[PDB]
């Protein structure tokens, strides 16, 4: 009782080292996103369709957003949780939905349990700039634009506080209340919101993480001395 | 305060099966590379630094997330170095073989190779030289500075390509 | 029994520490040095004089199991230090494992032997053991992980090698003949040949499908499948 409960101690120490230094970044990084978000607003604001008018009703397409390279507590395992609960009733058909998996953590989920996935956008980025999803966005529209999509949809990880963020699913292509660049930017709107939320969700799990280490450490330490 | 350096043997390491359980960090030779052939004195020089860096980033053990920065460039290739340091009991390795082996990993020839695969890739790299590239080996046994590099890198790559990772 | 009779005798000394401490009393009585920590000038010598007779001769034999207590709990103390110089393995009875059910309550991680070389027990046994060790060690790391990161974000493989740890931890317990008269299982003697094999299969994943309480208190791995047919 004098050796590899100190390993447990040193290791738990190290973990403590990094979760807090990444807690630093979760807020370093995913607050910047807020800037690179409320900037869209400007152009996000300047505002029978090509067909982006309410029509019915066969093959629908999903676009579920998740972190790739994630360490953000549940906020990634409870949006997959939600596409995999809501499609549970929308699948008595073998149309097989089809998802546009953005982010590698949702990606892998979808290729372990068949879904399947017609697109898997490589490596998110944290900016995320202009040339990044103007593919999957553009081509997720392109599949409504003639015409294998009667409806599009993202699974957005909406950002309330940095302490919370809610699994939300919006609908994109069949609009509501030549120019569908709107759709493309809508996907910005979420892809951008989906970011904050992740690291929003990431520092929250990192503080909790740090703390949990301290605590747990302070448990372990009793064993360091009293046999 | 009497000797000229000390080799420290970490107890932790030894019951992690790591052998020899040497703690290269705090361990030293005050005499230094003065007693060290040119070849080894060279390939080692970098290696001191190599796992010195891997000592710090060690903490980020089973959490490969930092992507591209001081990441799997340092860390991932540090894990590789620590493998060639390991060494079976009663299996002294001739300098020459040590030197190639070190140079192999230290020049990234293991980087495309796995990590559970480093130990064998070394054992089999050497056996390959002893029977083929002895020219290079004996060159180090005679005023051993190793050279003919690039011919060295070529000779390695003609065993490299993995073909069994 | 070693020298005559040529067998492999045991010899248990309960509190060998008391022995070196008897050494100190006698020395004082004889008006010797003593060391600056109270002990005899001849601590080591006397220990060696005892310990050195406990050995494997060519007629072969004596293996001493020595209970070492020392109340102070400082094992850097000269008395324990000296005794340790002679040890070749330590077995660590753990209250935690006892109140957990594992009844040879031996700490798998704390216990050690210098003859756990591949040279002494062969590469396989050695690799299986270093195999079980890492798993059980990993189990502890992950233990602290879920503590501070929840079972959320637990690699399917990591989550996997946690189940094998729980099985190993259990397949490490076994019914004693001596305990028969209470439990009555009855006893089990398990050849290393079969122990090694046993844990090798667990490690290779040859029994993930079995219920984890199926390895608790069995002999060979063969006996564990027998019991995967209950509950």
């Amino acid at each position: 009782g004098m050796r590899e409960i100190k390993r447990r101690i040193r290791s738990v120490k190290n973990t403590r080292q990094i979760t807090k230094a990444m807690k630093m970044v979760a807020a370093a990084k995913l607050r910047r996103a807020q800037e690179t978000a409320e900037n869209a607003r400007p152009y996000a604001d300047k505002i029978s369709h090509p067909m982006l008018e309410a029509r019915p009703v066969k093959k629908t397409g999903y676009m579920v957003i998740t972190s790739d390279r994630g360490l953000a507590g549940p906020y990634n395992a409870n949006i997959l949780r939600l596409v995999s609960k809501t499609i549970e009733e929308r699948h008595q058909s073998k149309d097989e939905y089809v998802i546009f998996a953005v982010g590698r953590k949702g990606r892998d989920f979808f290729k372990k349990r068949g879904y399947p996935v017609v697109e898997e956008v490589t490596g998110i980025s944290d900016t995320p700039s202009l040339t990044e999803i103007q593919d999957i966005a553009q081509s997720a529209i392109g599949m409504f634009a003639d015409e294998t999509f009667d409806k599009l949809t993202i699974f957005y990880n909406e950002f309330v506080s940095p302490i919370v963020q809610r699994p939300v699913e919006k609908q994109l292509l069949p609009l509501t209340s030549l120019l569908p660049k709107y759709a493309e930017t809508l996907i910005y709107s979420a892809l951008l919101d989906a970011k904050a939320s992740e690291f929003g969700a990431r520092m929250t799990a990192m503080g909790n993480a740090t703390d949990n280490a301290t605590e747990m450490l302070e448990t372990l330490t009793l064993q360091f001395n009293r046999a | 305060s009497i000797t000229d350096g000390q080799i420290f043997l970490e107890s932790d390491l030894f019951y992690s099966g790591v052998r020899p359980a040497v703690n290269v960090g705090i361990s030293v030779s005050r005499v230094g590379g003065a007693a060290q052939i040119k070849a080894m004195k060279k390939v080692a020089g970098t290696l001191r630094l190599d796992l010195a860096q891997y000592r710090e980033l060690q903490a980020f053990a089973q959490f490969g997330s930092d992507l591209d920065k001081a990441t799997q460039a340092k860390l991932n290739r540090g894990e590789r170095t620590v493998e060639i340091l390991k060494q079976d009991e009663h299996k002294p390795m001739p300098v020459e073989e040590q030197v190639i082996s070190i140079y192999a990993v230290t020049n990234g020839f293991m980087d495309d190779i796995p990590v559970e695969d480093v130990r064998r890739f070394e054992e089999e790299l050497l056996s390959f030289m002893r029977a083929n590239k002895d020219s290079l080996l004996d060159h180090i046994r005679q005023t051993g500075e190793l050279p003919d590099t690039k011919e060295l890198d070529a000779a390695i790559e003609e065993f490299k390509k993995g073909f069994t990772p | 029994f070693r020298d005559r009779e040529g067998q492999d005798v045991l010899l248990f000394i309960d509190n060998i520490f008391r022995f070196t401490q008897a050494g100190s009393e006698v020395s004082a009585l004889l008006g010797r040095m003593p060391s600056a920590v109270g002990y005899q000038p001849t601590l080591a010598t006397e220990m060696g004089q005892l310990q050195e007779r406990i050995t494997s001769t060519k007629k072969g034999s004596i293996t001493s199991i020595q209970a070492i207590y020392v109340p102070a709990d400082d094992y850097t103390d000269p008395a324990p230090a000296t005794t340790f110089a002679h040890l070749d393995a330590t077995t660590n009875l753990e209250r935690k494992l006892a109140e957990m059910g594992i009844y040879p309550a031996v700490d798998p991680l704390a216990s050690t032997s210098r003859i756990l070389s591949p040279a002494v027990v062969g590469e396989e046994h050695y690799r299986v053991a270093r195999g079980v060790q890492q798993v059980l060690q990993r189990y502890n790391d992950l233990q602290d992980i879920i503590a501070i990161l929840g079972m959320d974000e637990l690699s399917d493989e990591d989550k996997l090698i946690v189940a094998r740890a729980r099985k190993i931890q259990r397949f490490l317990s076994q019914p004693f003949h001596v305990a028969e008269q209470f439990t009555g299982m009855p006893g089990k003697y398990v050849p290393v040949k079969e122990t090694v094999r046993g844990f090798k299969e667990i490690l290779e994943g040859k029994h993930d499908n079995l219920p984890e309480e199926a390895f608790y208190m069995v002999g060979t791995i063969d006996e564990a499948v027998e019991k995967a047919k209950k509950l």
